[PDB]
């Protein structure tokens, strides 16, 4: 039903889950997301998350994409990322290499706020902070990106477009109602073909609102409101997955 | 205020198997009679 997720709806339904943004940043996003959207040719551009830093200048990350194609048996969304320290000005978040991401994986703890820092790894290697941030963001994006099942559909020229005749996910308190965006609409792969204990779902039937929390990445939240038929996801926290998950379950 | 999962950001070390006990010391030995004076 909805064409794009609404930022105010996301912030309103994820307020309980602890995913919040400051007042100045909220207003600045409201006034600045369209400007960056139209500066590029992106049909869509929305807030992706807010990573916490050490100095106090949190990294606001937004992602956008133009068209959604299906290629090699999957939905390949060509995305572009931007970051900022304040909601006003948006800078590009450059993609990293492969070995640079492997080295990225070895930095732990929250990255500092200054994007001019350099981390030392081991023959020594210098890792810029923006590379680490992009590595973490792409890791989280690859791991968890939820949309309700069959909320999209193929079409002529084989482009994954929204499904304007979406009836609504039946039985939305179960993981069979939600799926990763990369999964093709026709295929039956959903949020239940991954590990058995890395997703939690809460459901309010009277208000008809479902909240899906990722336990592999404890900062990823998603809402699906059935009465309005509106869904949206957010990330708040540092880009670290809890490897010690089993002892937690 | 505190909002969030009730976990701590310290490095977790799961408790290894408990230690095994130790048996009695060998101050517990059999005394023996003087043997002989073999020729």
């Amino acid at each position: 039903v909805q064409l794009e997720p609404n930022i105010t709806l996301v912030l309103k339904h994820l307020a309980s889950c602890g995913a919040v943004v400051s007042a100045e940043q909220q207003a600045a996003l409201d006034h600045s997301i369209p400007i960056k959207r139209i500066e590029a040719g992106l049909r869509s551009l929305t807030l992706w998350g807010r990573l916490t830093t050490l100095n106090g200048k949190d990294y606001l990350v937004a992602e956008g994409y133009n068209v959604a194609s299906s290629k090699e048996g999957a939905a390949v969304y060509e995305t572009k990322y931007f970051y900022s320290q304040d909601g006003a000005r948006w800078s590009d978040l450059q993609p990293v290499d492969s070995e640079t991401a492997t080295r990225c994986a070895r930095i732990k703890g929250m990255l500092s706020g200054d994007p001019a820092k350099n981390y030392e790894l081991e023959l020594v290697f210098q890792i810029p902070e923006l590379a680490v941030l992009r590595c973490r963001v792409d890791a989280i994006a690859t791991a968890t990106s939820v949309i309700p099942t069959d909320s999209t559909i193929l079409n002529a020229a084989s482009q994954v477009v929204p499904n304007r005749l979406f009836a609504g996910a039946a039985y939305p308190e179960k993981l069979e109602s939600y799926q990763h965006r990369f999964s093709l609409p026709g295929s039956g792969v959903t949020l239940s073909q991954d590990l058995r204990g890395t997703w939690a779902v809460q459901y309010d039937a009277f208000k008809g609102v479902a909240q899906v929390r990722s336990l592999l990445f404890p900062g990823y939240f998603f809402y699906y409101a059935a009465n309005e038929l509106t869904w949206g996801s957010l990330y708040v926290g540092d880009g670290l997955r809890n490897n010690d998950l089993i002892f937690m379950l | 205020v505190y909002v969030g999962w009730g976990v701590k950001n310290a490095p977790f070390v799961p408790l290894p198997p408990p230690p095994v006990a130790q048996e009695f010391a060998w101050g517990e030995v059999e005394t023996q009679e003087l043997e002989l004076k073999p020729a």
